[PDB]
């Protein structure tokens, strides 16, 4: 160990000061503070070009002290494992890290995520589906660790470019956005992440509400400077606004992953342009005539049957559908964002109900003074 | 994990007396103990109570003490005299909940896996609420929101303990809280029913107004998901009264 | 390693475990020291949605103690005369049954003292049945290891006064086991099924 | 009430048939030794 | 190893053992267990009133309080009553003739029915009276008849009747 | 030797413990002691009462375990409010407002220990709708 | 006889499982706990010693009791992964030992510290002043590597033993190895 310390004091400016700290730490038998020093050196402004050499040094130190912090060591040495960049032996490297630390802490599950990430990079058929599913299967009795949860959210968000998960991939991407609040990475990449999530909602079918991303400031402010037409389109999907010209400009604004599914964009916006009538009018206008449908969705007469059919299937409107008068009864069982800036409308309706109830209560009291007085 | 809880009319007064008897020297306003009972069919019930002196400091809400050996001895004695009784949760007064609850729940959950919190308003009798139930859920606040504590309220209803009807009738023997005097009593039933509806719905209107002002954090992600359907449910259509013009008016005219 | 923690639990968890049944047994053995209701077991194999029982009490009552809370039904086979709680109305403990009035002690001699030396004359026959009866008692394990189950029914026929009764009692004394005598000529009972 | 006794265990316990049809056993009263009481003899029992 | 092997002894002695504290509680639970009186509901007086005969004493009437599933209770069902709790706290199915049960469920290990010779005609008589009606009711359905009920065996005291009865048992 | 028109300020929770304990141990004639204090000669007040499992022996003084009672009293002193023992309660399904011979004997022992040790008869089975 | 009621608060920080002492510092502090509890037991077997934690929690299950095995069992596998909360730890030790106990029993709180602490000087000085007003008797023993007898600890002890107080000392231990006998030599009979 003293010989390795003497050799390790070289190969970097400012390193021997940390190496002297490392010498003091194992002299007094410190492991947690050693991991912080290892964390500081790895996150030092250097590329860690000697990835193999530092891997040997770190494994040398850990194996002759055998009392380091397990979860944080794997969180740090994983950077070296990824940087070595050889998947055929990287799988063996992850098995070696699993064997060196086989506890049920964050170490093993992080190793599983590293296995899944490697399978994305090369060999996207071996164990990809089993790995991603098993991460959630193993996050049991772990409500708020939030460390590997963010890891699992990141892999599955990068798994959006895979047949297995599109809507769920967007959901866990939102989960990543919630669990990690600070930016902690360039705004441009977050704006790209917002672009991918926006395309995920547009291409998806079951994402009718798709909440926490429509008017979310954390997602919109990333693209507040570029491609604001994406911000408007999501607001159109949220509040039921049609803006068919703008939404068509959305279709060919970001050509990849949108040109083929622009028809699905047509159906979803026609599906979601009726909700604005649904919550604004609490059965006040319960006659959804064909002309009213035409105003709301700018759709033909034959497509109304399919649109209201899909509305009943998803859960937008569940009322009776006639054709002699073409009247659609209004029940909604799938609420979504109601534009909290416009909460005055529901507040006014609620206070209208309060005034009516109190007035009738006083009226029946007036009719009942002959008993209650 | 429990579907709902049901509180007996058996422990509410016992907790209040325990608050009164141990508040003589402890003016912390904070009374903390454990509620014992049984959970059988996704319905949790409380059958016994116990209070422990408990002091707090506002500094990060981490200054406290209990008598755990005495409390554990109580549980063994209670289980020995009645095996079916088990600690269903731990209770704290002072409905303005502080931050030590997470530390208390972590310590006491070794007695009950689904640890729950109970708040008893000894002095407050706001409308009719004797106590409130709380469930600990920290499994991510929501799909796209940051981490939080988020202690939710599992639905609680006052149950009907057996053999206590004799005692409560003998105790009060003055108000006769029953359907006695059917016409007048139902009038009183209609009176405070309107009073309760007006008070609670006014509170909902105030919450909507305060959300509009934005002075408080907005929990919209469940507020509009639960109130939108409430608003849009078509109970205002009068054409079903047209279809049912004789909804009962025939029974009204025969009774005449 | 991890022994000293395990057994400091184990020996403590052994002795405290056994002490509470010592308390409990007492708490139920005084009840078992005061049973009052005969056990006319009318069984149900009530598998819990294991078993259960109905007890016709002495005072003409019936008590359905759930799943038979104290005694296994393997040993608690149905019948009568098995301990029942007077207060808890539960099966307490097995106890000897009633031996059908006459059979309780009809002519049962506890132990005969007549010896084989005082009888004789038919020594070949008496030795023959000793090998077929007495040896299956003393050296019963010899037949068990051999694999041949000894015969049981020995019919001793001959005019009266040939010493059959002494020989049977002498053989029983040699076996040092229970001897039961049946008054055959008087087993013809007018009561139906009495014999 | 007074009833006969049936039998007993090795010494302490006494399995008894009672005129109330009772499968009755009791710890014999401290004033009465087990030697005096014999099988088939009538003994009074205190109801408590 | 001394700290290893001395462990492996002490916990095994228990496992099945040290299973007493709860056995003690269960029999203490029995000690304060209420013994609920048992009767047969002769008939249902009303939807909440049920006329029940105590197996020995008089017919009482009781009433399920909130959730005892009064619909499943039938005239002649078995329920538990208490002269104090006034109601049925739980319901109970029936009986099985216990004395008969064990003496009919203690058939000793026998040999196959093929181990007795000269009674193959009797063997096939037993097959076409027991096995045939239950295996193939479709043939008898085309026949349209009920299967036969019983068969009698008689003769010298030594035939193999006990062997055949024990073999079919 | 002075016993005027004495009155008991029994508490509602003491009643609830009585009915719960009686409802649990219905046919067993379960025993207990009424935790009260003689603030003066005749204005006795009972604020709390506890439930104890009757031993298998039956109604006996040793059934109320002295060590268990002492530990229970210490637990009440540490958590709750201490209270003296000057009474006892017993669910009495057998017959009414009187005491059995063994109940009289154990009450005599209680009277020797305490100053009065009132003999309280509570019938758990007769109290059904209106009269406890 | 003058009897002593001692409440120990043990540092279950993230560093305590390191091998600065032979097994660990956590076990070394556990060995510090049972020897002083043994000394209390030898003085009188009914001397009571209780456990307090400060790793973002306050362990009360092991109450102020004479038995030592419960301390050994419950403190073992304490999972020393959390942080240190010095201000809360001693204070809750005061409340826990403030519980029902004999007036003859001399109230004393003992603290074991083995890891560096990051707490505000102002907050701990405020606690020291508050404990000075409350007349609290606490002695603190250090172990292993730390900024041992730091300015906060020295002022905290000085407030609690000054003004003609008990005179409880805090020892400046060498980092790593330490002599537990020399650490507890003074307060076991003087302070
Ligand atoms: N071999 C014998 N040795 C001694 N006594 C005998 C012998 N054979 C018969 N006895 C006498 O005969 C009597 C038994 O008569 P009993 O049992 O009626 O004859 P059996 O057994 O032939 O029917 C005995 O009292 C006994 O004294
Ligand atoms: N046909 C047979 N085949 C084989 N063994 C027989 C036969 N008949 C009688 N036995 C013998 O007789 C004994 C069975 O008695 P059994 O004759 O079945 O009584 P029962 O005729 O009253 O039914 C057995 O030991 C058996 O070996």
């Amino acid at each position: 160990v003293p010989g390795f310390l003497q050799q390790s004091q070289n190969s970097g400016p400012g390193q021997p000061a940390v190496w002297h700290r490392l010498e003091e730490l194992y002299t007094k038998k410190l492991w947690h503070q050693l991991t912080l020093q290892v964390l500081d050196f790895v996150q030092d402004p250097c590329f860690a070009q000697g990835d193999g050499l530092i891997k040997l040094y770190e494994n040398f130190i850990s194996e002759f002290e055998h009392r380091v912090n397990p979860l944080s060591l794997v969180e740090i040495i994983l950077h070296v494992v990824r940087q070595m960049t050889d998947p055929n032996v990287a799988l063996t490297f992850l098995e070696k890290t699993r064997e060196k630390v086989k506890s049920s802490d964050e170490a093993v599950i992080l190793c599983k995520t590293a296995i899944g990430a490697l399978k994305l990079n090369i060999g996207d058929l071996q164990v990809t589906k089993e790995t991603i599913e098993d991460v959630e299967e193993m996050l049991n009795n772990l409500p708020g660790v939030t460390s590997v949860h963010s890891r699992f959210y990141d892999l599955s968000s990068k798994y959006y470019q895979t047949i297995g998960n599109h809507a769920s991939y967007y959901k866990d991407a939102l989960r990543f956005l919630g669990c990690v609040d600070i930016k902690d990475l360039p705004v441009s990449e977050q704006q790209e992440r917002a672009f991918t999530l926006g395309l995920a909602g547009l291409l998806g079918e079951g994402v009718f509400n798709f909440g926490e991303l429509l008017m979310h400031p954390v997602l919109e402010s990333l693209r507040n400077t570029d491609r604001q037409w994406l911000i408007d389109t999501l607001y159109a999907f949220n509040s039921g606004n049609v803006e068919r010209f703008q939404t068509l400009k959305t279709a060919w604004g970001q050509q990849p992953d949108l040109a083929a599914n622009e028809a699905q964009l047509l159906r979803k916006i026609q599906l979601l342009c009726l909700m604005e009538m649904t919550f604004t009018r609490p059965a006040n206008h319960r006659q959804l005539t064909f002309e009213e449908i035409a105003k709301s969705a700018k759709i033909t007469v034959n497509e109304v049957e399919l649109l209201v059919m899909k509305a009943l299937s998803v859960g937008l409107v569940k009322g009776s559908i006639d054709e002699v008068d073409k009247r659609v009864h209004m029940t909604w069982v799938q609420p979504r964002v109601l534009d909290l800036q416009q909460i005055k409308g529901m507040k006014d309706r609620l206070e209208f109900w309060c005034t009516d109830v109190k007035s009738m209560e006083m009226l029946v009291e007036h009719q009942a003074h002959d008993i209650l007085t | 994990a429990v579907q709902k809880v049901v509180v007996h009319p058996l422990v509410l007064l016992s907790v209040v007396d325990h608050f009164n008897r141990i508040g003589k020297v402890g003016n912390q306003k904070r009374v903390v103990g454990v509620l014992l009972g049984s959970w059988q069919k996704k319905v949790l019930d409380v059958s016994n109570s116990f209070a422990v002196p408990f002091d707090e400091d506002d500094k990060d809400d981490s200054v406290w003490f209990l008598d755990h050996d005495y409390l554990e001895n109580m549980y063994g004695m209670f289980k020995k005299v009645n095996a079916r009784e088990r600690i269903v949760g731990w209770y704290h007064t002072g409905p303005k909940l502080h931050k030590n609850d997470i530390a208390i729940n972590e310590l006491m959950k070794r007695y009950c896996p689904n640890s729950v919190l109970v708040i008893i308003d000894v002095k407050p009798k706001d409308l009719g609420l004797p106590t409130e139930a709380y469930i600990s859920v920290e499994e991510v606040h929501d799909d796209g929101t940051p981490t939080s504590k988020t202690f939710e309220h599992v639905t609680s209803e006052i149950g009907a303990e057996e053999a206590e009807e004799v005692g409560v009738e003998h105790l009060l023997r003055d108000i006769k809280d029953t359907t006695v005097g059917t016409l007048s009593q139902r009038i009183t039933n209609q009176v405070h029913g309107l009073k309760g509806l007006n008070s609670k719905l006014l509170d909902i209107r105030s919450y909507l107004e305060k959300v509009a002002t934005g002075k408080l954090p907005i929990n919209h992600q469940i507020i509009y998901q639960l109130q939108d359907v409430f608003n849009l449910l078509p109970d205002v259509s009068l054409q079903e009264f047209v279809k049912a013009f004789y909804l009962k008016t025939n029974d009204q005219m025969v009774v005449v | 390693k991890i022994m000293k923690s395990e057994v400091l639990r184990v020996t403590h968890e052994l002795q405290a475990m056994k002490d509470k049944i010592k308390e409990n047994s007492e708490k139920i053995k005084v009840n078992k020291t005061l049973p009052y209701l005969v056990s006319n077991v009318i069984e149900l194999l009530d598998v819990d949605p294991g078993k259960c029982a109905v007890i016709k009490t002495s005072t003409r009552q019936t008590y359905f103690l759930p799943v038979i809370g104290l005694v296994d039904a393997e040993k608690l086979k149905p019948g009568d005369l098995v301990g029942v709680n007077k207060d808890s109305y539960l099966i307490l403990e097995t106890l000897p049954t009633e031996y059908d009035s006459r059979v309780k002690a009809m002519e049962v001699d506890e132990r005969p003292t007549e010896q084989y030396s005082d009888i004789g004359g038919l020594d070949k026959q008496i030795q023959e049945l000793v090998e077929a009866i007495v040896l299956p008692m003393n050296h019963k394990e010899k037949f068990e290891n051999l694999g041949i189950q000894p015969p049981k029914g020995v019919l001793m026929y001959g005019p009266p006064g040939t010493g059959k009764t002494l020989l049977a009692r002498a053989c029983a004394a040699q076996t040092k086991a229970t001897f039961l005598k049946l008054a055959g000529p008087q087993l013809v009972q007018m009561f139906i099924g009495d014999g | 009430c007074t009833k006969i006794i049936n039998a007993d265990s090795e010494d302490p316990k006494y399995i008894i048939n009672v005129k109330q049809f009772a499968k009755f056993v009791v710890d014999l009263s401290d004033q009465v030794a087990p030697t005096d009481i014999e099988e088939g003899m009538r003994v009074g029992v205190d109801r408590n | 190893k001394e700290i290893d092997g001395r462990l492996k002894e002490l916990r095994e002695q228990l496992k099945e053992l040290t299973k007493q504290y709860e056995k003690s509680e269960n029999d203490l639970k029995a000690l304060q267990s209420v013994g609920q009186i048992v009767g047969e509901v002769l008939k249902q007086l009303t939807e909440e009133k049920f006329i029940v005969k105590a197996t020995n004493g008089p017919r009482y009437v009781v009433g399920c309080r909130r959730q005892l599933d009064k619909s499943k209770l039938k005239p002649g069902t078995r329920v538990a009553l208490d002269m104090t709790t006034l109601t049925i706290m739980r319901y109970l199915p029936r009986e099985v003739d216990p004395l008969v049960y064990n003496m009919s469920h203690e058939d000793p290990g026998n040999v196959s029915y093929s181990e007795i010779g000269g009674l193959s005609e009797q063997i096939r008589e037993l097959r076409e009276v027991i096995e045939l009606p239950l295996t193939n009711p479709e043939l008898f359905q085309r026949v349209g008849i009920i299967p036969p009920k019983g068969c009698l065996l008689y003769g010298p005291p030594g035939t193999g009747k006990t062997l055949l009865a024990r073999a079919v048992a | 030797a002075v016993d005027t028109a004495e009155q008991v300020y029994i508490s509602s929770l003491a009643l609830l413990k009585m009915l719960k304990h009686g409802r649990a141990g219905v046919p067993m004639e379960v025993m207990g002691l009424m935790l009260g204090e003689f603030v003066d000669d005749y204005t006795v007040r009972v604020i709390d009462v506890f439930a104890m499992p009757q031993s298998g022996t039956g109604v006996s003084v040793e059934a109320v375990d002295p060590v268990f009672q002492a530990k229970m009293l210490d637990m009440l002193k540490q958590t709750g409010r201490p209270e003296m023992v000057v009474g006892w309660y017993h669910s009495h399904p057998g017959f009414g407002c009187w005491l059995s011979g063994v109940d009289i004997n154990t009450q005599q022992s209680f009277e020797a220990l305490s100053e009065r040790a009132v003999a309280v008869v509570v019938d758990p089975i007769q109290s059904v709708k209106g009269k406890v | 006889m003058v009897l002593e009621s001692t409440m120990v608060c043990v540092d279950n920080s993230e560093y305590m499982r390191n091998g600065d002492f032979l097994p660990t510092r956590l076990q070394a502090q556990q060995d510090a706990v049972n020897i002083v509890c043994h000394s209390k037991t030898r003085s009188n077997p009914e001397n009571n010693v209780g456990l307090i934690t400060l790793a973002n929690d306050c362990e009360v299950l092991t109450t102020l009791t004479p038995d030592t095995g419960r301390i050994l069992s419950k403190l073992h596998t304490v999972q020393p992964k959390g942080k240190i909360t010095f201000c809360t730890g001693i204070r809750v030790a005061h409340l826990a030992l403030k519980h029902r106990q004999g007036k003859n029993h001399k109230m004393r709180i003992i603290a074991f510290v083995g890891s560096p602490v990051e707490d505000n000087e102002k907050d701990l000085v405020k606690l020291a002043k508050r404990l000075k007003k409350e007349k609290v008797n606490v002695d603190i023993i250090n172990f292993g590597e730390e900024e041992v007898n730091t300015e906060k600890l020295t002022a905290f002890v000085n407030t609690l033993n000054g003004k003609d107080g008990t005179g409880s000392h805090l020892v400046t231990v060498p980092p790593g190895p330490s002599l537990a006998d020399a650490l507890i030599s003074s307060p076991i009979l003087a302070g």
